[PDB]
This record gives structure tokens, C-alpha cells and sequence, in this order.
RNA sequence: GGUCUUGUAGCUCAGUCGGUAGAGCAACGGUCUGAAGAACCGUGUGUCGGCAGUUCGAUUCUGCCCGAGACCA
RNA sequence: CUACCCUUGGUUGUGUGCUGUUCUAAUUGGUAACUGUUAUCCAGUUUCAAGACAGUGUUAGGUGGGCAGUUUGACUGGGG
RNA sequence: GGACUGUUUAACUAAAACACAACUCUAUGCCAAACCGUAAGGUGAUGUAUAUGGGGUGACACCUGCCCAGUGCUGGAAGGU
RNA sequence: UGGACCUAAGCUGAGGCUGAAAAGCGUAGGCGAUGGACAACAGGUUAAUAUUCCUGUACUUACAGUUAGACUGAUGGAGUG
RNA sequence: AUGAGCAGGUUGAAGGUUGAGUAACAUCAACUGGAGGACCGAACCGACUCUCGUUGAAACGAUAGCGGAUGACUUGUGAUU
RNA sequence: CCUGAGUAGCUCGGAAAACGUUAUUUUGAGUGAAUCUGCCCAGACCAUUGGGUAAGCCUAAAUACUAAUUAGUGACCGAUA
């Protein structure tokens, strides 16, 4: 059971503090934002040194997300495409782009990519944010026959 | 075509027909061609745990079934050369053995208006409407006939696939998305927009009249001996035996178990597909 | 099993007496919830859950 | 686990600033037609189903026993 | 005018129950791809048709001799 | 009456019973209906409504006439609970 | 000839999915002739044998060295089988 | 699932066949060919009918037909419920 | 300050309890504290008061008989036993 929305807001009542209402196995509670802290006895020792891991989390956060929007505008997600002069045989799932996120170095989860399927032919480009104040764009880059 | 069967016995008659399986079947000499060949094994209508499952179906000989590839998508942007038209023991339609140019062979359905030796492309690509080609439904306008076309991804094509199957376009949802496909037997679906088609009858549209006349022919064919519900064994059968054969009660006549199967709605709604359903010739969904 | 491969707990075999008050059996068995959970060193593997162990899972922090 | 309800003539029905009975048909009499179906009017039927509250005149405004009606464990 | 008793119509809503929906971040899946592995029963990630409707676990039901434990009274100038 | 040729009560019952046949009614849009085990899965079958299962007779031929008060089904709009 | 080999029906079975204890399904594999494939046909022999032992006729993978000879070739593809 | 008998005589079909013919038709004949839950009849099987036994040679068989005997025929082996 | 945390109370149906489930405990399911006059119990529960501080337990001894060994015993049998 989370109890601290930690540096992001999930457009709720859950705020950047240690606060959260239960929301079941969704974005509230299956996305690791919401970092979980000993419920055991959380009282007066977990409580407050947690809520100061939360600040400097948030601190760390605008640092990491400037760093990640660079390293995605530099080093960005690329696939190809099979085509035949204007003939569409496509075909997309979010699962490539998981891999090539956990290639790059870092266990990034199926949460920062996410699409439906599609279908198309030439030559387009999809962009998905990762953060709420200093949000990223992804250049993924197909390259069609 | 059809070619009559004179018995020419001394007791008994036979008015009995048979397709002449010369002209719209190749290789009358049956000789198992060894390109594409499955064996089969069977357990006589028994199941994987031993037990039957299936009564009245059994005492067949062996079938060769051809290796069909209802997807269409193995190979891309060649066209497919017909090499024959081949029997199928296992369906009614028959079978086509196509070859793509670019070194493999496969089994697919041909159906009414291609035969032996077009050259039929398989892709998602918006190209030609003709039988045993494949294009979705969003390059086909309303009023046409499809066949040989699924409901789940790459689920196979498993829906609408036999002789004289069709399924009407009639547009589609409100949303832009589930094209309405009016299906064989008057039920209509929601198909998806994006699945491929095979348009056109499955060929051999005169396969609707025939007669049996001899229990092998029958025996063969699946349905074994059917055996009346009255003068059964009164024990496993509530009617059967005794003096005075008693008419058959038991109003909707149910199967010889606790269900119900006459005229009562016996339709199976847990599926990944089930949402994607128009009519069953009873109700809505 | 009919247990959940989280919890090889026996189902509770008691009795299901009706207006007849009679000693048939009834068995009880372990709550089975698929959901996801998330595993450590790569692979995010995902068992069967009790509801009465998700309740101390949960509140001890097992997300 | 059953709480929803109407009865008024031979059948059928409703009840205004709570104030007030009724055909139609079968059919009693009459009318139409050298003859007449069909049809047309007037004879007729009611403790307003029966019991108890309501108020300027409750059978009508209300509640109750005997059958009723449309997603039921 | 100051308060109470009712009364019938209704905006913003609620004390009362009615439901419908945008998404998947759950769940169903003899849906599939990659991998294990060149593993039919398979597992991990996934998307997909729905979508927290529903399923699951529990309780609660019903249709339902298909089957059980059984019941299938007695007196009767033999018994029904 | 059965179409016929045929099959079942090996060891007193072989047929007007049963059985191919045709007429056919019913369920199923697939993960089918039906079914084996509880369960995976699987036959059905990867068959796709022109396929399978179940109902009734019965070849070849006329049709199957009259009728829903209720039940089973399908369709209906408003409930008590 | 069965196996040394191969599978059909079918089974075991690392696992694994599924199931109170027990195990079901079932994969990797391998088993499983009633079959397929690799390699002996007549005469003679004893009180008990024959294509088997010998005679004559002879096969197979050809074995290690060896000369000679020569681009052989499955882990991959196709055909007979 | 893997392998087995149908000797012999037979229906001798459908498919098509060639010319004649005819304004074009129409129409005529015949044979390649071998189809059957095909025929008579042996291998093989059946107890359908009558007799025997009714404590037989027989815990099911003997005889006479008939029937399958070129398929709903007659089987061996291994295995599945 | 510590003396056990989906843990003690209950609770949708059962069981261990004399009790076929009414006090205690119970979960397959929903829940839920105290750091001890609190909390559990006082056959609903409590006031004085009284029972105890559980939610981990270690523990030969009283709970079996010979599974290999030892020893003797016999209103035990008498080959239908």
C-alpha cells in the first residue's frame, strides 16, 4: 500500500507530500512513482525522513529529467518498415520499444512507452512525454522501403 | 457438375449423385504428394484424455490434411502461382496450392471466379478485388461479398469460410471503426475495419444437392447411423423399449442429459471477440 | 492447485447444512487474484494472489 | 421474501372549485322496404362489490378480506 | 410582519436509490510476436476485442432423476 | 411396414426394431454448440454454418393440413420483491 | 526379421501448466511392430540344424595404417524412399 | 494405426468414343473404359431358419440352405475409452 | 518505553467445544486495536472486582509396543483344531 505520492501528481488529491487515497492496481498504484515506505510503524522515524527523501527526490528529479530529455533528444528510438511504393504492412507494439530502453542501459518498465496498434506506410514520427515540468519528446525515426 | 451413380443390383435401387471431382479436382489418381505433407492421427471422435467426446463419428479412413495458411501474410509482395486444386478430406472447400515466386508453397482457399494458375498477391496493400486475394475491408465499399476472414489478430481465418459463404458490407459503426459484416445463415457481425478478405463464393457452388444413398458414403462422411429416440434402452433413455412405443415428450426435446438445446438461446458471450457482434438470428448480440 | 501458487493452503472443508440440516461437505476455497506483481533482477514475473494475503502483502508494502 | 390491485346491468365500463348513472349488443315496443337483411330510436336492469375514516353533498375522496398486472432469492 | 403545520411545480445540487460513459494503469483469452528453445502442455514482456461492466475467492440462488440416501401406510374370509 | 443390400438379444428373439437414404426441426460468429477431466488442454477440429451435434419419422413422390389456454423458445413494455 | 535404427496407433518423460494427500495434460527428447531400412542364395551335414556350419556363390558400414586418388561436404535445402 | 482373402464366371455402366445424317439441326449405332454398401459361386465368416443335444464331441458346436464373398464384406497384430 | 499487528473483537456457513455451532477460537471472504484496570474473559458483555497478558515457543518423565535382541510363562491347542 503506497502512502507517498512521491514528486509527481496523479491529477488527484495525492500530492507531492507523503499523502494518497487508495485507487487500486491502476496509475496510482502500479507505476513505481509511488514509491512505498515501511507501513510497519510509520509513525515519527520513517515519517519525516521520508517526506525530506521525497524533496530531494524532487530535486534530483528536475536533475534527472533534464538529463533523460537530453539523452532521448540525442540517443532516440529508431525502427523500420516494409513497404512496397506506398503499400501498407505495418505493424506496432510498445514491446520494441521496452527493449530498447532496457538496451540502453537503464530497466526502464513498460510505463514511460505505451501506444495502440497502428498501421501506415512511409514516413511518420511518434512522440511520447515522460514528465510533467520538464517534459521530454521521442523522436522515433522509421525508416520505409 | 454432378454424375449419377447406377448400382446396377439386382435388389435395390440407387438414385444417388456424386460431384465428378474431374473437373474441379485435380489428381483423380490420388497419389500423396510429398511437398506439403501432414500426417494425422485420430482417436475416433475419443479425445487427448481417451474418453469420446463426439458420438455417432467414426469408422473413417485416413486423411492427408494440406497444410492451409489462412492468414495470407507468409510472404509479401509476390504474387502466388496456382499449381492445382487440390481435395481437402477434412473440408468441404477445396484446398489450392499456391506457390509464391520467390521459392515456397503453401495451401490456401480458392474460391468462385479464380482456378488454376492466377496469380494472386497476399499483402494488407490495397490491391486487386479478386477471389483468393487478401486486402482489408477498408478498400471495399458496401454491397460486396467476403469470405475466409477472422475476428481476433492473427487468430487465423476460421469465420465464414465454406462453399457459398458471404458476408455483405453495410458500412460501418457510427465510431468510424467495426465495419458491419452481414454473415452466412442471416447473423451479422462487427468486424473489424482492419482484417483482411477474401472475396468472393468459395468455388463449386453446385455442391448443395446430393444423395448419400449408401451408408459408406455416410459412414465416411462423419455423421454415422442415427439411431431414433424411439425403441432405445428405457434405462439412459427415457423413452426407449417396452410395449406400445410411447411418443416422444418432454416438450423442446431435450439432449439425453440435464441441458436444453431446442430452440433455447445457447450462445457461448465469453470470447475476445464478443463485443464485435451484431445479430444471432434469434436476438442482438 | 485450486490454491494459488502464492499460498499452498489447504481449502477449508466444513459442512453446508440447508433446511434439512444435513452433514454434506462444502469446501472453501483460497481466493485466486491474477494480478501483476513486480520482481527484482529483470524478469517481472506475475502470480496468483490471496485476498487475504494481498491485504497483508499490500499493507507491507508489496505493491 | 412477497407489501403492486379492481368488482357497479345478462357482458363491458367512469365519477367536476369533491355537488352528477350510462349506452352498445342479446333483446320489449316502434321505423325502413311489393319483401328485407344491415341499420335507426326509444322499454329495462345497479345498497355505484361489501364493510369503516375524510370533508360543503363518499358508493366518487380513502383503507381492508377474495383473481389480477411489467427487471424477482 | 414574526414562527409552526401541510400542500403541489422546479434551476445548482444533494439525505435516497437509478445508471451511463473517455482511457488501461488491472482482469478474461485453445489472440499472437520475441525469448527460453529449434520446448504442442508451457512460462516472462507485450499489444490486442472489451473493460473494472464481468470474472475469480465467499455467500446467495434458481432451472435441473442426469444420480444417490431413500419413501412407495395398514386392516381387507388372498390382496389393488 | 421396412427403401434395398444390411446390423443388434455370440449360446431359443434378427425382425414391421434398428440402420444409409430423404423429409427435415433445433443450437452455434468460434475460445463454437455438443463433450472427455475438476484443471490445463483436447475431440468437435483449427470443422466455420453448404460443418458438427441433438429431435422426429423415414427410400421414390404429395404435403404434413387446425389450433398457443399454458409450458420450452423468440419478440414486448411498465413491477412487486 | 523385432530391436543395434526409424516412426504409425500409443506411451514414458527434464521441465512446465494444472491438481488436498495421489497425480492429470503434456514439451525437449526416447521408447513402441502388426510396418519401413541397412547388409547369404542353392547342395551337403547329425540320434535332434540351417540362408545360420561348410562348399560354391557373396553383401553391407567399410573399419585403423597405407599408397593412390580426389572439392567432399552437414548444422541447412530438394527428390526417391 | 500396420499389414491380409475375394478363385472362377459375371452387370459391363457413367465419362467419352467414331462416322452416318441434317440447310443448321434433330436423330442413329457402337466400342476404349471398368462402376458398385454389384450378382452366382470357393478362401473366410455369420447362427437367420428346421433337426441333434435338451445331464452332446460342443460351458455353443454338427448338418441343410441362405447371406456377405469385391464392401455397411471377411481379419491378424499393437493400442486408445 | 517495551510484552508478538491483517494480530485479539466482530463478521457472510460450517467445525474443535457435552453443544449438530448460542458464550471462546475460527476463515474461504470483509474487516481490527492496546503496550497494559489498556486488551482478551467473566457461556451477550461489563461497574467494584475477579481470570490472565496471548497472537514463537524449547522440553526425556507419566502417551504405544517390540521394528532387530534377550529371557521365561501356558484350567494353550492336538492334524476338521
Amino acid at each position: 500500500m503506497k502512502v507517498i505520492l512521491k514528486q509527481d501528481v496523479s491529477n488527484l488529491g495525492k500530492r507531492f507530500d507523503v499523502v494518497d487515497v487508495k485507487d487500486g492496481y491502476a496509475i496510482h498504484f502500479l507505476f513505481p512513482k509511488k514509491l512505498a515506505a515501511p507501513l510497519t510503524k510509520k509513525s515519527l522515524q520513517d515519517r519525516d525522513l521520508f517526506l525530506k527523501k521525497q524533496q530531494e527526490h524532487y530535486e534530483i528529479n528536475k536533475a534527472l529529467s533534464h538529463k533523460l530529455k537530453e539523452v532521448i533528444e540525442q540517443t532516440e528510438l529508431h525502427f523500420s518498415l516494409k513497404e512496397h511504393n506506398g503499400r501498407p504492412y505495418g505493424s506496432i507494439i510498445t514491446k520494441q520499444i521496452i527493449n530498447q530502453a532496457h538496451t540502453k542501459g537503464m530497466a526502464l518498465q513498460k510505463f514511460m512507452f505505451k501506444d495502440n496498434v497502428r498501421l501506415g506506410f512511409g514516413d511518420h514520427e511518434i512522440t511520447l512525454h515522460i514528465f510533467e515540468d520538464t517534459t521530454a519528446v521521442l523522436k522515433v525515426k522509421v525508416t520505409p522501403d | 457438375p454432378i454424375k449419377k451413380i447406377i448400382s446396377r443390383s439386382n435388389s435395390g435401387i440407387h438414385h444417388s449423385t456424386v460431384i465428378d471431382y474431374k473437373k474441379l479436382l485435380t489428381t483423380n489418381k490420388n497419389k500423396p504428394e510429398k511437398s506439403l505433407l501432414v500426417t494425422l492421427k485420430k482417436h475416433g471422435g475419443r479425445n487427448n484424455q481417451g474418453k469420446i467426446t463426439v458420438r455417432h463419428q467414426g469408422g473413417r479412413n485416413k486423411r492427408k490434411y494440406r497444410i492451409i495458411d489462412f492468414k495470407r501474410t507468409h510472404y509479401d509482395n509476390i504474387e502466388a502461382t496456382v499449381k492445382s486444386i487440390e481435395y481437402d478430406p477434412n473440408r468441404s472447400c477445396f484446398v489450392s496450392l499456391i506457390t509464391y515466386a520467390n521459392g515456397a508453397k503453401s495451401y490456401i482457399i480458392s474460391p468462385d471466379g479464380i482456378k488454376v494458375g492466377d496469380k494472386i498477391l497476399a499483402s494488407e496493400h490495397p490491391i486487386d478485388i479478386k477471389p483468393g486475394f487478401s486486402m482489408p475491408l477498408a478498400f471495399i465499399p458496401e454491397g460486396t461479398q467476403v469470405h475466409n476472414i477472422e475476428l481476433h489478430p492473427k487468430g487465423g481465418g476460421q469465420i465464414a469460410r465454406s462453399a457459398g459463404s458471404y458476408a455483405r458490407i453495410l458500412g460501418q459503426d457510427e465510431t468510424g471503426k467495426y465495419v458491419i459484416l452481414q454473415l452466412l445463415s442471416g447473423e451479422t457481425r462487427k468486424f473489424l475495419k482492419e482484417c483482411r478478405a477474401t472475396v468472393g463464393v468459395v468455388s463449386n457452388l453446385d455442391h448443395n444437392l446430393v444423395v448419400i444413398g449408401k451408408a459408406g458414403r455416410n459412414r465416411h462422411r462423419g455423421i454415422r447411423p442415427t439411431v431414433r429416440g424411439s425403441a432405445m434402452n428405457p434405462n439412459d433413455h427415457p423413452h426407449g423399449g417396452g410395449e406400445g412405443r410411447s411418443p416422444v415428450g418432454r416438450d423442446a426435446p431435450r439432449t439425453p442429459w440435464g441441458k436444453r438445446h431446442m430452440g433455447v438461446k445457447t450462445r457461448n458471450m465469453k470470447k475476445a471477440s464478443t463485443n464485435l457482434i451484431i445479430r444471432n438470428r434469434k436476438g442482438e448480440q | 492447485a485450486k490454491k494459488d501458487q502464492l499460498t499452498l493452503r489447504g481449502p477449508l472443508y466444513g459442512n453446508n447444512r440447508s433446511h434439512s440440516k444435513t452433514i454434506t461437505r462444502r469446501k472453501w476455497n483460497v481466493n485466486l487474484q491474477p494480478c501483476k506483481v513486480k520482481t527484482a533482477d529483470g524478469k517481472t514475473t506475475r502470480i496468483l494472489v490471496s485476498t487475504r494475503t494481498l491485504r497483508t502483502l499490500k499493507k507491507h508494502n508489496r505493491l
